[PDB]
């Protein structure tokens, strides 16, 4: 919530593409993080039983 | 025998940010030290297509032949050997060699 | 290396990562050290493109105990650079690392 020039300025300009930057990046760390494991799991005999 | 080796390896970086003008002046800095100090690597082409035109069809056979009763009729008699057979070679099956000159050998059984 | 990233703190120029990680140029074990100078010469602006290199080349690979003290300590360096924008970034540091860490994570977030 520190959007705070509240008009047509280039810090504004700034601020967004800074949260941009972020958000793009935590999609593709949790994009990475389910490309990334390699489990193939068997699951237990008492618990498919 | 190709069963597979495959690799997720990756998910491309589509950062279009300001990424874009620093990766440029980045190749900016390589023109001051790739074609100033020192340059030089290189491969040879047209080695592999080379050995590929030349081959044959004419594909030499021992006489136990597996051969596909398609081609029962582009096979063809060494003329440029002596020992010819009976029966006119364009149908698969058994035939017998019409020995010419002397001097037979080179039997073979497992 | 901690002491030689304390030599090196705070300028974004880069030639310290030139000359650190390219002098210790070693076992990855010792390329632990990889991560320290680099990001020490690293405490606060925004460099965004070197948070992405610090995610990444190191982010899970599911690493069965071999340099899960690397993922911890790149995570480390996470912590600064984060904490002077001037919350900035804080508001953006906490969505991250407590979504796709603790929440999404292994010994990178539980421990």
């Amino acid at each position: 919530p520190l959007v705070t020039p509240h008009t047509q300025c280039r810090l504004k300009l700034l601020k967004l593409e800074r949260i941009k930057d972020y958000l793009l990046m935590e999609e593709e760390f949790i994009r990475n993080q389910e490309q990334m494991k390699p489990l193939e799991e068997k699951q237990e005999e008492e618990r498919s039983k | 025998e190709v069963p597979k080796e495959k690799e997720k390896e990756k998910v491309s970086t589509a950062v279009l940010s300001i990424t874009a003008k620093a990766k440029k002046k980045e190749k900016e800095k390589e023109k001051k030290e790739e074609e100033k100090m020192e340059v030089d690597e290189a491969e040879k082409k047209e080695e592999k297509e080379k050995k590929k035109e030349p081959e044959p069809n004419f594909q030499l056979l021992d006489n136990p032949a597996r051969v596909m009763p398609a081609q029962l009729k582009v096979l063809t008699m060494p003329e440029t050997c002596r020992y010819q057979p009976f029966k006119p070679l364009s149908i698969g099956g058994i035939i017998i060699l019409k020995d010419t000159s002397e001097d037979i050998e080179e039997l073979v059984e497992p | 290396p901690l002491g030689l990233g304390l030599n090196h703190l705070g300028k974004g120029e880069a030639i310290e990562a030139i000359l650190a990680a390219l002098e210790v140029v070693s076992e990855p074990f010792r390329s632990f050290a990889n991560t320290l100078v680099d990001v020490c010469a690293y405490a606060g602006s925004g460099n965004v493109l070197k948070v992405q290199q610090l995610l990444h080349i190191c982010s899970e690979h599911f690493d069965s105990k071999e340099k899960e003290e690397d993922k911890d300590k790149k995570e480390k360096k996470d912590k600064d650079k984060k904490e002077a924008p001037a919350d900035m970034g804080a508001h953006q540091g906490v969505a991250v690392l407590g979504i796709a860490l603790i929440a999404m994570g292994e010994e990178i977030g539980a421990e």
